[PDB]
């Protein structure tokens, strides 16, 4: 049955899931348009983690001897140290990861911080890092415009949608969201300085990977998703060889069949 | 809500046995169920009555019945489903055939 | 109802179904003696001298992809970029 | 396919218009009379009586002849043929409807029985959609048993308006067996609807009545759910079988036609000769019967109109049915060609996307390759090679459609080839194929190899890409399919081979790993514990194919 | 051997378009018959020789067309036509969408 | 075949096809409202006989030429019996060599045309057609000989009612006027 | 009479003629599936326009093999004959039967009834003919014939007119 | 809008459509103690202008029909009056990208 019913359903051009008809049944493949095969579990940091650790983490403050990027990291470090009009680039960054935290915890109330999604960044960069034998030792050489410039840059070529108007080129900065955010995440001037020594030459490369190999995670117009989908669930349910409510397959029969008469009803009230 | 539900509640029949699929698929699948205009079953009494052309609704669980009341009320079919090209002979507008190729006689020149 | 080259709006890259069928295509013509645009490095498998007009960029051939609509777009192998 | 060119434009389907036929076309349509009932023997003397099948159907006997349309038994599609009833038939399927018509309008005058005027009505008229504007209408006039003269307007129920004429009361109806029968109502009334009356009002209800109801001016008015002219599939669509001569083989629907022709001609000469009034609807009965049983046989009507020995009989529907019949088992699924099964069994010496054909297979499995100078030379060697020796071929093919057996042809080893001609040959290594083990349900069950052919008799598969496909070596069979065309290949190499399934998006991880032994095996060989020395060393490094010499 | 219901239903999967009309048509059933124009069915009488075409009832000679399709399904259609059902096989849509 | 810019949609009954007279009622692919490839409507087109004749060469000559430009890698003379060599090479050059059809078009398209001067015919479209007349009729009318208007309005029964006899007779006046000489 | 519809065809074409110049092969084989065929619908196809701008739009590519197909959007010069139209032509043939007058590409055909009275048929004549009190008609002759019937076959268009009414007969 | 509470008579219901253009409603107490919006589950939607939706259709070049549908008895939709042919946006979370944009036009 799954299969039969779904059939008909695929991928569109125009990136949109329809049948048969025409009929949309998904206004953008998995509320995403990522093919699933392109998808790892990484971890969205800025979510977990007390308010405190927060800070010690993201935070940058050019204004003031104990938080400011110790010349010891950035080439230019002794040379920001109170420039004012940096502060505000760094501050508009901080305002930010500030709200993608919420945004998440608004998102994903249990607190999980393991999701899959598109283009692995542990790696890109784990690559970048023996890729250019980055010493931990000396400085780096990013202008802070460099960074906060390029990230914000790069969020621009992440497209997954491309249409012409705003309708369109809206439902796009949504699809994208949640990208960001682990994006942003993991490109963070403190980060992207104490943690993983990026030069200039691994950054601009970093950046260039993760927009391509973002672009090669998106879903082609052709995927016939809809048998796809269907096998995916009714394949594993073959595999099922069988605390106390109706569960499995005999279940699963059930719910397909929209069953009024369920032998469990249950209903948990908090 | 009734979809939050219907996939919740399909999640965890395949979460039960320790086994997991990506949203994406029991999403699609949910969605289907619902999208129509309430709950939607994945059966003969449901899916099965839908606009769908005769032809694709002809194979599965009420063949003739189904084609009987086609002629009947004078269907119409488009011919832009799976099944429907697959028991004409041919290719049907899947992956493979999502498009049409041409010889672009102009760039048929500059190549030599 | 078509489209112009402007306004374009698919993927601005070729899609795994298409480049997977170009190829073939092309080899299905090439192996029925049609004319082959690159020098053949000494290859003698159709598929295989596709896969080369197909990186030269030398395939004469256009993608039209219809739309859910009806409409279409055309694009050319030789526009449609080749990651995969 | 069917070979032989024709002048005729080639195209796609690209519509289907369900119509349902008017006994008119199919008069017009068909091209026999089909009077008699008996099948051949002109009096014994073999050949066909201008009777049942061929008064210029298609035909049998390997004898050109379908109505001089020549070419003969392949090519000749059936002709249909018709068969004029003696008196008006129900439509075994339409039977449903045929009634919930009538509930639905009056006889006599045969119209509405809820115009504009109802209100309830108008809701239902607007409805966008035959399948459900029906249901409707229906639902609102199966009560109403008095068809009005005069109803109340859009203004006072004071003032009565007129419309159409006639108030002659509606009867309820009911379904006994193959006939309808309603009463009107002190006490009641019960007699037969005669299809010759039904038929009737059908034929008199109005344009924008049909329309109203679900139906279509065109292609499917009423009055033809009611059959007057029976088509008679072809030969083709009930072929014989022949036991060489003389002998039978006759096919079981070629029966229920020559029943329904009996049934027909028993009638007919009771209306022109001593016809005992009602002595005779006890043979229509027969007719409506059989015309309706050879559609279906599966009612709850009870009787299974049993074929002498007590067999069924195969409805036409039966054989669409779902499962094992046309539809589904026939068109959404077919027997094909270029196919081979055996047994499989591990071989921890094949590359991952390879795949062991045996060479009794390979031999028989054939490639159909267009010669081309970039070939010409190999391909002759294998047509010279022969359909015996391994890499070799079995079947040329020239420009003028003719068949080369290899294996025969006193040109066997002979042959000059020619650009454009083909070379079926045998499946080589490295063809692509797809591979396959059922049940199938994954992307997964089906994916494609590269062909390696060897010696013994099993499909040897690597290890890995064993939970895939999920099977064991304990006896369990498999299936290859050989691709065609250069560009169906194409499409297995791009997109089916087994190097692109190793990431599953059906759960956004890879799907193949390591098992048994190279599992097992592995963790051993890695432990602190575990040590190598120099004799051995050297040797692992050289099997590793791709070890750049560095010990 | 067999490539039935499921076995397709994994070509649809993996959108491989081509194979699939394959094992479905050149290496299996296959049949090439001829249309009308006019009443979408099969009953043209093709001579393929005189060129000679009609269809006599639609009456034509003109338009006519030639389609390759599964025999089953000729089969489908001729079964149906039988039970008073009409298949039309049209070439072009004028219903649009 | 060979398709005719318009999709008649056929919905299963082809019955009605009219009659063919002079009544100017023609084939459904005849009305007076036809489409061009652009996609435009157009009055239909109406040659007379040596209107076609000039046509006919137009091309034929245009032909010769652009079958050349691929090859590398108002007056005349009174060519009559002089035209009929002088065409059956153009064709023996730009035609099928089996378009025995075509020969026998030029033939009786330049035996019994009445103009050579495609300035001559120029003038004999600039005429008829201020008639409002319908293109079957302002062709009938330019490859036939008239001299009454009986002799027109008899041969050319469309016409009857839709011109005066004095007025088609001024016509038929600066036809044989303009009717170049041999 | 003579028409100048706009038509347009499908040719199927190998890989083979995938070359450089194949506009050039394309035309080419419009021009042979065309000068010189005949319909019902269209007539007498006699000569191809303006070969240069013909249209060829791009082709697609069938599916099983490699050959392509354009729709070759082309005009050209027609002529289809009609009941009750008035045409004259040189005679050809005649017989005791009557003569058959060709109108161009086409045979006109009169029946000796459907000819006057006074008019006979000399069979001991040579040339063949029919004689007059006044008038001669035989092989040579012009002669201006009115379309009373038009019959379609194979390759051509054959049919029957008059020489009965007035203002017809030679000239 | 009118609030009944334990119910209505059905002599007095069919009265609210004879009066157009002026719209009416009726909602029974206790299906308005809780708000049904306010609950985990049920996400929130939005009012579409006539001149939004018209614009929704051209920019995915759909048809009316091809569009998910919501039910006019449908909870949320009395909670808002939609009327046949008034579209919704809604507006959900996702765990595959954090906010996902759908629509529900009405039947
Ligand atoms: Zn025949
Ligand atoms: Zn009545």
């Amino acid at each position: 049955r799954l299969v039969k019913a779904l059939e008909d359903i695929m991928v569109h051009y125009d990136n949109t899931t329809r049948n048969s008809l025409g009929n949309v049944i998904q206004f953008i493949y998995g509320e995403d348009g990522m093919d699933a095969a392109h998808i790892e579990k990484q971890s969205l940091d800025t979510i977990g983690g007390s308010d405190a650790a927060f800070e010690k983490r993201y935070r940058v403050d050019l204004l003031n001897t104990d938080h400011t990027l110790d010349p010891s990291l950035l080439e230019s470090g002794s040379e920001i140290l109170g420039d004012l009009k940096l502060q505000v680039l760094l501050d508009e960054e901080y305002k930010q990861l500030v709200k993608d935290r919420k945004f998440l915890r608004e998102v994903f109330v249990d607190g999980e911080a393991n999701w899959p999604l598109p283009v692995n960044i542990r790696r890109i960069i784990q690559n970048a890092q023996q890729t250019f034998h980055i010493d931990h030792t000396k400085p780096s050489d990013l202008t802070i415009k460099d960074i906060v410039l390029g990230v914000k840059d790069l969020q621009e070529n992440l497209l997954v949608l491309r249409g012409k108007n705003e309708i369109i080129q809206n439902a796009q900065r949504d699809a994208v969201t949640l990208f960001c955010c682990l994006l942003r995440s993991r490109l963070a001037t403190r980060r992207v300085l104490q943690e993983y020594r990026l030069t200039k030459q691994a950054f601009d490369w970093v950046l260039s990977n993760i927009e391509a190999q973002f672009l090669r995670s998106v879903v082609h117009p052709g995927e016939m998703v809809g048998v796809l989908a269907a096998q995916s669930i009714g394949e594993p349910a073959t595999q099922m060889t069988l605390k106390k409510v109706t569960s499995g397959v005999p279940r699963l029969k059930e719910i397909l069949n929209v069953a009024k008469n369920m032998k469990t009803p249950s209903l948990t009230v908090y | 809500a009734g979809r939050a539900a219907l996939y919740k509640e399909v999640y965890n029949v395949i979460a039960s046995d320790g086994s997991y699929v990506n949203y994406r698929h029991m999403a699609l699948l949910v969605d289907v169920m619902t999208t129509q205009g309430g709950l939607t079953s994945v059966t003969r009494h449901g899916f099965n009555r839908s606009n769908t052309g005769a032809l694709m609704r002809c194979s599965f669980e009420e063949t003739v019945e189904i084609l009987f009341e086609a002629g009947a009320s004078a269907e119409l079919d488009d011919c832009r489903g799976v099944s429907e090209n697959v028991i004409l002979g041919q290719m049907a507008p899947i992956g493979t055939g999502a498009f049409d190729v041409m010889i672009d006689e102009e760039s048929l020149v500059k190549y030599m | 109802k078509a489209i112009p080259k402007d306004q374009r709006a698919t993927t601005p890259y070729m899609t795994k179904y298409e480049r997977a069928r170009i190829l073939g295509t092309r080899a299905l013509q090439i192996s029925m003696n049609a004319p082959v645009f690159v020098d053949l490095e000494g290859e003698t498998d159709p598929l295989r001298i596709a896969m080369k007009e197909l990186a030269e960029k030398k395939i004469p051939l256009v993608i039209r992809r219809y739309l859910p609509d009806g409409s279409f777009e055309d694009w050319s192998v030789e526009e449609l970029i080749v990651d995969l | 396919v069917g070979q032989q060119y024709s002048s005729a434009p080639l195209r796609t389907v690209k519509e289907v218009q369900f119509g349902l036929f008017s006994p008119e076309e199919v008069r017009a349509i068909s091209v026999a009379k089909i009077r008699f009932p008996e099948t051949m023997d002109e009096t014994q003397t073999r050949a066909k009586i201008g009777g049942l099948n061929d008064p210029r159907l298609g035909s049998i006997d390997r004898n050109l002849k379908c109505q001089t349309c020549q070419e003969g038994m392949n090519e000749c599609p059936g002709h249909f043929g018709h068969i004029d009833l003696a008196k008006p038939v129900f439509h075994v399927g339409f039977i449903a409807k045929i009634k919930k018509v009538c509930e639905c309008v009056c006889m006599h005058c045969g119209k509405l029985l809820l115009d504009e005027h109802n209100e309830l009505m108008r809701q239902a008229l607007a409805i966008k959609d035959s399948k459900k504007r029906f249901a409707a209408i229906w639902t609102l006039c199966k009560t109403k048993m008095v068809c009005e003269t005069d109803v109340p307007s859009e203004d006072d129920p004071t003032q009565l308006v007129s419309r159409g004429g006639c108030g002659n009361t509606q009867p309820t109806i009911r379904k006994d067996g193959l006939k309808l029968v309603g009463s009107w109502k002190d006490e009641p009334e019960l007699r037969v609807l005669s299809t010759e009356e039904i038929l009737n009002i059908f034929k008199h209800i109005s344009v924008k009545d049909f329309t109203s109801l679900g139906f279509n001016e065109v292609f499917s008015r009423p009055e033809w759910m009611i059959l007057t002219c029976l088509p008679v599939p072809p030969p083709p669509v009930r072929p014989s079988i022949s036991f060489n001569e003389s002998q039978r083989g006759e096919d079981d629907l070629t029966f229920k036609l020559a029943d329904i022709l009996k049934a027909n001609i028993s009638l007919e000469t009771l209306e022109h000769n001593g016809a005992p009034h009602h002595a005779i609807e006890e043979a229509e009965s027969l007719l409506q019967f059989h015309v309706a049983t050879y559609m279906d046989n599966d009612i709850a009507g009870q009787p299974q109109a049993l074929q002498k020995s007590g067999r069924p009989v195969k409805s036409i529907r039966a054989r669409l049915k779902g499962k094992e019949g046309r539809i589904r088992g026939n068109l959404m699924g077919k027997r094909v060609d270029f196919s081979a099964r055996t047994v499989i069994s591990g071989d921890p010496n094949l590359e991952l996307d390879q795949v062991g054909v045996p060479k009794s297979i390979a031999k028989t499995l054939t490639y159909p390759e267009v010669v081309t100078p970039y070939n010409i030379d190999r391909l002759t060697q294998l047509v010279r090679n022969g359909p015996n020796e391994h890499p070799g071929a079995k079947y040329v093919i020239r420009d003028s459609g003719d068949r080369i057996d290899l294996r025969y042809s006193k040109r066997a080893g002979d042959i000059q080839l020619q650009y454009g001609w083909k070379v079926e040959r045998h499946i080589m290594d490295n063809d692509p194929v797809l591979f396959n083990r059922q049940p199938s349900l994954h992307k997964m069950s089906m994916m494609a190899h590269r062909v390696k052919v060897i010696p013994y008799s099993t499909f040897r598969l690597n290890l890995s890409v064993t939970s895939p496909y999920n099977a064991d070596f304990d006896g369990d069979e498999m299936n290859l399919h050989v691709p065609q065309s250069e560009e169906t290949r194409a499409e297995l190499s791009q997109l089916c081979a087994v190097p692109l399934q190793i990431v599953s998006p059906q759960s956004n991880k890879p799907c193949m790993g390591i098992v048994q032994d190279t599992l097992c095996g592995i963790r051993k060989l890695t432990l602190r514990d575990t040590f190598i020395e120099l004799d051995q060393v050297l040797n692992m490094l050289y099997w590793v194919p791709d070890w750049d010499g560095v010990i | 051997l067999r490539f039935g219901e499921m076995e397709r239903d994994c070509m649809i999967a993996h959108g491989a378009a081509s194979f699939l009309k394959e094992r479905l048509m050149e290496a299996s059933d296959a049949f090439r018959v001829h249309i009308c124009g006019i009443c979408g069915l099969m009953t043209v009488i093709a001579k393929l020789n005189h060129n000679q075409f009609e269809c006599k009832g639609c009456d034509n000679k003109i338009d006519i067309y030639q389609i390759h399709i599964p025999y089953a399904a000729k089969l489908l259609f001729q079964e149906l036509m039988a039970m008073n059902i009409t298949p039309r096989l049209y070439t072009d849509r004028s219903r649009d969408f | 075949s060979t398709s005719t810019f318009q999709t008649r949609r056929r919905r299963l009954k082809k019955v009605e096809e009219e009659e063919n007279a002079a009544t100017l009622q023609l084939g459904q692919e005849f009305q007076l409202k036809q489409i061009n490839h652009q996609g435009e409507e157009e009055e239909l087109i109406a040659l007379n006989l040596s209107e076609a004749r000039l046509v006919i060469k137009e091309a034929l000559v245009e032909r010769r030429r652009a079958f050349k430009r691929s090859q590398k890698k108002f007056m005349h003379s009174e060519t009559r019996e002089k035209e009929l060599e002088s065409i059956d090479v153009l064709l023996e050059q730009t035609t099928g060599g089996n378009n025995k059809d075509l020969k026998n078009t030029m033939q009786y398209l330049t035996n019994f045309s009445r103009f050579r001067d495609q300035e001559t015919v120029g003038a004999v479209i600039q005429l008829l057609k201020s008639t409002g007349l319908h293109p079957f009729e302002v062709a009938q009318l330019g490859s036939l000989a008239c001299d009454t208007a009986d002799e027109a309005k008899t041969l050319i029964p469309s016409l009857n009612n839709k011109i005066s006899d004095d007025e088609l007779e001024r016509i038929l006046k600066e036809l044989s006027n303009l009717e170049t000489l041999y | 009479m003579f028409f100048i519809k706009d038509l347009s065809l499908n040719i199927t074409l190998h890989p083979s003629f995938f070359g450089p110049r194949m506009k050039q092969y394309l035309k080419t084989k419009l021009l042979e599936e065309v000068e010189g065929s005949c319909t019902g619908k269209f007539g007498y196809i006699l000569c191809v326009l303006d070969y240069d701008n013909i249209d060829i739009q791009r082709g697609r590519i069938l599916p099983t093999d490699g050959s392509a197909e354009f729709n070759v959007k082309y005009r050209a010069v027609v002529f289809k004959p009609f009941k009750g139209e008035v045409v004259d032509g040189t005679v050809v043939s005649c017989s005791q039967h009557g003569f058959e007058v060709q109108v161009g590409p086409m045979k006109v055909f009169v029946t000796k009834h459907l000819m006057p009275q006074d008019l006979t048929f000399n069979a001991g004549s040579n040339p063949p003919s029919y004689q007059s009190s006044e008038d001669v008609i035989t092989i040579k002759s012009r002669i201006r014939v009115k379309i009373e019937g038009c019959i379609s076959q194979v390759s051509s268009i054959h049919a029957i007119g008059s020489i009965k009414e007035d203002y017809l007969g030679a000239i | 809008i009118f609030v009944y509470q334990n119910n209505i008579t059905p002599s007095a219901m069919k009265l609210v459509p004879s009066i157009p253009p002026a719209t009416i409603e009726t909602f029974n107490e206790a299906a308005l103690v809780v708000n049904i919006t306010h609950h985990e589950l049920v996400p929130k939607h939005i009012r579409l202008s006539s001149d939004e939706k018209r614009e929704l259709l051209k920019r995915y070049r759909l048809k009316e029909s091809q569009l998910p549908r919501i039910q006019r008895a449908d909870p949320v939709a009395l909670y808002l009056g939609l009327k046949r042919g008034e579209v919704v946006k809604i507006i959900r979370k996702s765990e595959t990208s954090g906010r996902y944009a759908s629509y529900r036009i009405c039947m």
